[PDB]
């Protein structure tokens, strides 16, 4: 019962924080330079075409995934990094250094048809701003080609350690998101003494 | 002595972070206290040799000598040396180096210093 | 190789319907999974610890019927 | 087997809890947990009591994985036969107990990934199943001796084998583990006074 | 053109080959709590 509230606390924290990001009818930006063939306008308009029905796929799977498959996720990971701070006891991870904030923990899902995650451990990419407003990807720790938004059949998903989430569909095209966690207070040593080793 | 002195800091700090990983038990126990006020003790319990097994004679005092975890001999080595010959005089001259002066060659076997 | 280069000023705009917002079970906080959940896993451990108090139990008839064999012997 | 002791002398010589418990988790449990066997292994638990949301810090305990059968390596010894059957890791779990040991307080474990919850009322049994050792015992004793008549090996052990012959019948003897957990009943410490006030 | 660049990689196939996006699970959540009931 724990880690299911805990997974539902962070998923309606992100799916919120995508909601009240595109609430407001948009037109969405390429956030990350892409140079795109002449010959694929095609794909990008198919890319226009399916985004709606893309995003809510997206919204039901992350939804009714189970837990025990979520708490290796990057989601839970920078949820549990967030937690690290207002905990006012000291936290330290078992596999991996702390994140230290400014890189973003991919999760990567399927674009086509049935859509299910394919990472299985989560990817570490570094934003950084660049021309124009348009932030720069590189990425430290993992190695896995088509970083975001690279190739097609890519939906890329990542929150910062300050729980601020970006999204890029397949091209580069996507947004920022802020994100508000809210969750109680008497409880959140104990989901911290179970997701960390305090010492 | 002379190395003994001559690295003392690192004798020092390689008695005490040399015992680490082992487990050591809990606070010793009482019983660990080896008697000796009982060595001239004209009434005491005793016991003739020929009957020890298990007979009356559970009236002996216990004492469980327990050393698991404490600086062994090989915990607190930290030099060792052996003799190579003799020399009358060194001089620095050139990369730096050192020319020896009439060595003879007179090789010796290993010490220990762990004292 | 001449391909179209990148800049901020491409963007993509969706058709969305506009009733995209209000999905019934969107936002709230999800209730059926949790309570399934629940249901579930208590219905598992229950099947266990049944199982495992009925493996002691198998030998109850057996050690009443042993005990009373004196009875037979004490007449 | 060495797990078992190793974690006994670790918990007696520094008192890193109360008491423990030795366990195998066989094969297909750790199959339909969602680790797999065969792989680094690195052990670690903690004890979290109920309705609070204490946990201790977690202690890393020593497990090992045999790959054959395990519970007959339990049970025979090297020379004289070859263990059989499901194979899983042996370890030992710490405890929080002494008095009225509390129910429904878990005992967690953690391996590589995923973590493992026994609850108290599951882990410990009221009676144990002593009575059925001496069978298995005699058995033992008796294939040593039809090992030491036939294979010819050395005089000393002739003699120990001359010995249990003219003790107990040579007839014939094998070990196996599988049949532990069917045929036997719980032993109680009664049934001794039983038999000697029928006496 | 320039600057060794990345490029967005398109689908091999041509575009009308690879499905639109859904979900399919008949797993329906509140009646399971109905039936479990």
């Amino acid at each position: 019962v724990l880690l299911e509230r805990f997974r539902n606390a962070c998923v309606r924290a992100l799916l919120a924080g995508v909601r009240e990001s595109v609430r407001r009818e948009p037109r969405m930006r390429q956030i990350i330079e892409f140079a795109i063939r002449p010959r694929d306008r095609e794909a990008v308009l198919d890319v226009a075409g399916r985004a709606p029905a893309l995003l809510d796929a997206f919204a039901r799977r992350l939804e009714h995934t189970p837990a025990r498959e979520m708490v290796d996720s990057g989601l839970m990971t920078a949820a549990a990094a967030h937690l690290a701070a207002r905990a006012t006891a000291g936290y330290v991870t078992f596999e991996s250094g702390p994140l230290l904030g400014g890189v973003f923990l991919f999760d990567y899902y399927s674009a086509g048809g049935e859509v299910i995650r394919v990472t299985r451990a989560p990817l570490a990419v570094a934003v950084e701003p660049a021309t124009r407003g348009q932030f720069a990807c590189r990425f430290r720790g993992a190695s896995h080609r088509c970083l975001p938004g690279e190739s097609y059949a890519y939906l890329c998903v990542g929150v910062s350690r300050d729980l601020r989430a970006l999204v890029v569909l397949p091209g580069g095209f996507g947004f920022f998101a802020t994100l508000r966690l809210e969750w109680p207070a008497a409880l959140v040593d104990p989901v911290l003494e179970r997701l960390c080793r305090r010492v | 002595d002379a190395l003994s002195f001559l690295l003392a800091g690192t004798r020092v700090d390689n008695a005490i972070h040399g015992t680490d990983e082992a487990d050591a038990p809990a606070a010793p126990a009482a019983a660990a206290a080896f008697p000796a006020y009982l060595f001239n003790d004209p009434r005491s319990a005793r016991c003739p040799t020929g009957r020890l097994n298990t007979p009356a004679a559970e009236a002996l005092p216990v004492w469980a000598p327990d050393m698991r975890g404490r600086a062994t001999r090989n915990s607190c080595m930290y030099a060792a040396y052996v003799r190579l010959g003799t020399v009358e005089r060194v001089v620095r001259r050139a990369l730096p180096l050192a020319h020896m002066e009439r060595f003879t060659w007179d090789v010796g076997a290993w010490e220990e210093c762990f004292f | 190789a001449a391909a179209i280069p990148g800049s901020a000023r491409h963007f993509i705009a969706p058709p969305f319907p506009v009733g995209f917002w209000a999905r019934p079970g969107f936002g709230e906080g999800l209730d059926a999974r949790l309570a399934l959940a629940h249901a579930n896993a208590r219905r598992r451990a229950a099947a266990a610890a049944l199982d495992n108090a009925m493996a002691a139990g198998a030998r109850l008839e057996a050690e009443v019927d042993e005990q009373l064999r004196p009875l037979e012997r004490q007449v | 087997m060495d797990a078992h002791i190793a974690n006994e002398t670790k918990q007696q010589m520094t008192r890193f809890a109360p008491a423990l418990v030795h366990v195998i988790v066989p094969d297909p449990l750790l199959a339909r947990a969602g680790v797999d066997p065969l792989a680094p292994f690195a052990a670690h638990a903690q004890t979290r009591y109920h309705g609070s949301g204490v946990c201790e810090p977690w202690v890393s305990v020593f497990a090992g994985h045999v790959q054959t059968g395990a519970v007959e390596s339990v049970l025979t010894l090297p020379p004289l036969q070859r263990p059989r059957g499901p194979g899983g890791l042996f370890v030992s779990l710490p405890l929080a107990l002494g008095a009225h040991f509390d129910g429904f307080t878990t005992a967690a474990l953690r391996v590589g990934a995923r973590e493992l919850v026994f609850t108290y009322d599951e882990l410990l049994p009221a009676r144990t199943r002593y009575n059925v050792d001496g069978e298995r015992l005699e058995r033992l004793c008796r294939q040593f001796a039809n090992y030491a008549r036939a294979r010819r090996v050395a005089p000393a052990v002739a003699a120990a084998g001359g010995h249990i012959d003219a003790l107990l019948p040579p007839a014939a003897a094998t070990i196996d583990g599988e049949a532990q957990l069917t045929r036997g009943g719980f032993d109680d410490p009664a049934a001794p006074h039983a038999r000697d006030a029928d006496r």
